[PDB]
């Protein structure tokens, strides 16, 4: 920014992107391993069938 | 039935090495006008 | 059990409709062996 | 074969059974005429009140999908391998018929709009990328217009799809929804007890940042 009192609205805005950045990897994870709580199971009868 | 699981851990897991690489990009964003401010001061 | 077995080279007549769930049943019995009727035939074209 | 008989066994839940037999297929001469009963239905029917039999026949039901894989089979009939073909070049035209803007304009405007082939279809979005744009920014206020007073239990995934499918193809449509604040709408709407309504909401926000 190269400028004082810019940085504190910058450092701010990664403040809450990084925020909005980490809930959704946190919400991606176990909708992911919720895809394998179920698509993970009847794997075995589907290799079968 | 299979499209479905087809595509959703071959969008998400191409997300999830992007979205990674976005977010250990920021980090790094974050502490360094961290550290330049109190080393400015 | 000191000789083989007694073999038949029984024909089958599978109709349209029931030409998958026949062998299906012949599946879970599994004492048939399928002779190809259909040698000279490339990969393709197999129905 | 008449035209005026057509409309008057539409007051009925004709297709949609019509669609469930065509599934088994098992004897192979009654999905034979089948495939021909609905050529004869549509083409024997002077009238524009067959998009009537495009909105409730194939767009909502496994019967259109069915289509490719019966044409990849080796049928022997000859008028049964034209029905394949005439049907595709109807069914391809209806499929590009559907999306059209007006109709997009109308589901999020006159709204109530489902989960029909107008969002799925990649040909939709390839089009209107400046749409959202071109009703000077009020389409993109009026998708979550209704996403932010209405509940909406089952149509809420629906829309979240329209700003989720928008803003990958249009990176300059990420800052329309930071000033609007509909960031903060699916960040709660993503914690919502429907499987459905939740995965798309989830879809969306992972769409919205994808570059920073």
């Amino acid at each position: 920014p190269e400028t004082p009192q810019e940085r504190k609205e910058m450092a701010s805005g990664v403040n809450t992107r990084i925020d909005d950045l980490q809930m959704v990897l946190n919400q991606t994870e176990d909708h992911r391993q919720r895809v394998l709580q179920a698509a993970a199971k009847n794997i075995r009868v589907w290799f079968i069938k | 039935n299979f499209e479905k699981i087809e595509n959703e851990l071959k969008e998400i897991n191409t997300n999830q090495e992007a979205l990674k690489r976005n977010f250990l990009e920021l980090t790094e964003l974050k502490f360094i006008l961290r550290k330049t401010q109190q080393f400015f001061d | 059990l000191f000789r083989s077995e007694e073999m038949t080279l029984a024909q089958l007549f599978l109709q349209s409709e029931a030409a998958y769930c026949c062998v299906s049943e012949l599946g879970e019995l599994g004492k048939v062996q399928f002779r190809d009727l259909n040698p000279d035939v490339n990969v393709f074209q197999r129905k | 074969f008449s035209p005026q008989m057509c409309e008057h066994l539409r007051r009925y839940n004709i297709i949609p059974v019509l669609s469930d037999i065509l599934q088994e297929s098992v004897k192979e001469k009654v999905t034979r005429i089948i495939l021909a009963a609905f050529r004869n239905f549509l083409e024997k029917s002077v009238e524009r009140e067959t998009r009537q039999e495009y909105a409730l026949a194939m767009i909502q039901c496994k019967v259109l999908k069915q289509l490719e894989n019966l044409e990849q089979q080796k049928y022997d009939d000859e008028d049964i391998s034209e029905d394949i073909k005439f049907l595709l070049e109807k069914l391809g035209e209806s499929v590009q018929d559907l999306s059209s803007f007006d109709e997009y304009s109308s589901e999020l405007k006159s709204g109530r709009l489902e989960w029909s082939p107008v969002h799925k279809s990649e040909k939709f979005w390839r089009e209107n990328a400046a749409r959202l744009n071109e009703k000077n920014y009020e389409l993109l206020k009026i998708l979550t217009k209704l996403l932010e007073v209405s509940d909406d239990p089952q149509v809420l995934a629906v829309a979240a799809h329209d700003v989720g499918e928008y803003v990958r193809h249009y990176p300059r449509g990420k800052r329309v929804i930071e000033q609007l604040g509909g960031k903060q709408l699916v960040m709660n709407h993503m914690h919502h007890e429907d499987q459905q309504v939740r995965y798309n909401a989830l879809l969306a926000v992972q769409k919205l940042m994808v570059h920073n």
